[PDB]
């Protein structure tokens, strides 16, 4: 059993890959809130997320190499998914490019940052 | 493997409607990611991509046949249908369909095509004659329409030498093609050698043997 | 919409060579894919997402490029590598392809085996005469072949058909068809095939006689 994560904070959307949603998961069993870093790979980018315990995300934020905020974003919308079809479907509806949607659907692993075209 | 064949008429009377059928095999247009698109080359010309169905019922069709492509999925029967409306000469083409998938966004295997000609006239079977004699043979086929034709040697058993020419339009406005081998002189007269020559659209099987 | 420019269109080099063939795009893309397509048959993927092997493609052929301009290469030419080959793009919908560029292989000169069929009584018959005509392998792909009916040189009664490169010895072939009455066929004795190749230090000649 796992679950997919997908938020879309300002006109970006952030795929949260099923470990770190785990661990995620462990740690609210434990405490009542969670900020979670997340290192984006393709463009270097680091992001700090904070989660209540019903894990949806209060606030998205760009971090910099001593967790330093550089960009704030609103976050719109979060979504869950209990497996990888019920993601590919919604991938598939996201408005995104077909460059996009191909990352996103092979890379269910990594933290992935698209934007909205 | 994933086999794709596509199906529908070899001959369509202008603007009329032409339904072509992708019958595919090893995977099914259920599973997420899968797409299945319909791909047509004209005579001599490069290829043009029409439409595809994904696995969500979401239908992507090309900006140039506007108001002319419908294409829908029975995932019970594995088949795709693409219907083309207001069929015309310049439609004349082999038709491809395809597999896509959302993880790769390019078409892995694609099946074998089907020709179809928009054309007023109407279907006309070949006529096939022996081209008698290292010493060369042959098969004439001749008048026929429309493309295509398919001529083998000893059921596919003679194969080295073979040549089947493309066809050629001659002025009636039937086809006509030859197909020749080159075999050891002193087989003549030993060693049978028989065509077999198939049109499908005129439902014509014809195995002519060849002699002396 | 990304339209795409393939180049050269035409290509021709030896057993051996290493081909380079270039897709210049419209707009800037992710990814390239390359299919090779054999004559009367369907497309088959070569390359993909620009730089990636098919299974079952041979080590000979690679892919590399960025941005707006793409390649692909064959490091060995082999003589199976005949075909038409096509850059195509999913980046965005339309799917486009290009134009196309034909790769033909050069070999070294070869002669025709010229050969002349008289036609069937069975068509006689049906009253039309079909004299045919076969060059049967040669290289280069081009030749002369002149119809003589009593040492009469015809013209616009006659028709030809190449044969696509043999993707094994990268010979052609060619036949000809001389198509006349059954009034005009029982006028003449002597049907005549004369055939001009580069391989050929001589116009070959071959011939029958009605009957
Ligand atoms: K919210
Ligand atoms: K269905
Ligand atoms: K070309």
């Amino acid at each position: 059993s796992m679950k997919y994560m997908l938020v879309k904070a300002d006109d970006y959307y952030f795929l949260l890959p099923p470990k770190d949603v785990e661990k995620i998961e462990s740690a609210l069993k434990s405490t009542n809130k969670a900020v979670v870093s997340f290192f984006d790979k393709e463009n270097n980018k680091t992001y700090e997320f904070t989660f209540n315990k019903d894990l949806v995300v209060t606030e998205v934020r760009e971090t910099d190499k001593n967790r330093g905020i550089i960009k704030t974003f609103s976050v719109k919308e979060v979504k869950f998914f209990d497996n990888k079809e019920e993601l590919l479907e919604y991938i598939n509806d996201l408005p995104i490019s077909n460059d996009d949607k191909k990352l996103l659907s092979n890379n269910i692993d990594e933290f992935l940052v698209v934007k909205a075209k | 493997q994933v086999t794709l064949r596509e199906s529908g008429p070899a001959l369509v009377k202008p603007t009329q409607t032409l339904t072509l059928t992708c019958t595919f095999s090893g995977f099914s247009l259920s599973t997420a990611g899968m797409s299945v698109g319909w791909i047509r080359q004209p005579p001599g010309k490069a290829l043009e991509w029409l439409a595809d169905i994904w696995w969500d019922d979401k239908k992507h069709y090309n900006p140039s046949l506007k108001d002319r492509l419908t294409i829908s999925k029975d995932t019970s029967k594995n088949q795709v249908v693409l219907k083309v409306t207001n069929m015309d000469p310049a439609d004349t083409a082999t038709y491809y369909c395809a597999r896509d998938m959302i993880f790769n966004f390019y078409f892995d295997v694609w099946g074998q095509g089907t020709t179809v000609t928009v054309s007023s006239a109407s279907t006309k079977g070949p006529s096939v004659f022996p081209l008698a004699p290292t010493a060369a043979l042959g098969c004439l086929v001749k008048d026929y329409f429309p493309e295509p034709v398919t001529v083998s040697w000893n059921s596919g058993a003679l194969t080295s030498g073979v040549h089947t020419f493309p066809a050629v339009l001659q002025s009636s406005g039937l086809y006509s093609l030859s197909s020749v081998v080159t075999v050891p002189s002193s087989s003549l007269g030993t060693q049978t050698y028989i065509c077999n020559v198939n049109h499908k659209p005129s439902n014509t099987k014809v195995d002519k043997k060849v002699e002396p | 919409d990304i339209q795409m420019t393939q180049s050269p269109s035409t290509l021709s080099a030896s057993v051996g060579d290493r081909v380079t063939i270039t897709c210049s795009a419209s707009s800037r893309v992710g990814y390239m894919h390359w299919y090779q397509q054999k004559p009367g048959k369907a497309p088959k993927l070569l390359i993909y997402d620009t730089s990636k092997l098919a299974s079952g493609v041979p080590s000979r052929f690679s892919g590399s490029g960025s941005g707006t301009e793409f390649t692909l290469t064959i490091s060995s030419l082999q003589p199976d590598d005949f075909a038409t080959y096509y850059c195509f793009q999913g980046s965005g919908y339309p799917f486009t392809f290009g134009g196309g560029t034909k790769v033909e292989i050069k070999r070294t000169v070869a002669a025709p085996s010229v050969f002349i069929f008289p036609p069937s009584d069975e068509q006689l018959k049906s009253g039309t005469a079909s004299v045919v005509c076969l060059l049967n392998n040669f290289y280069p792909r081009e030749a002369k072949v002149q119809w003589k009916v009593d040492n009469a040189l015809q013209s616009g009664n006659s028709q030809e058909s190449v044969t696509e490169q043999d993707s094994k010895d990268s010979t052609y072939s060619l036949s000809s068809t001389l198509t006349l009455s059954k009034a005009d066929y029982e006028k003449h004795k002597v049907y005549a095939c004369e055939v001009t190749h580069q391989g050929l230090s001589s116009p070959v000649t071959k011939s029958f006689n009605r009957g």
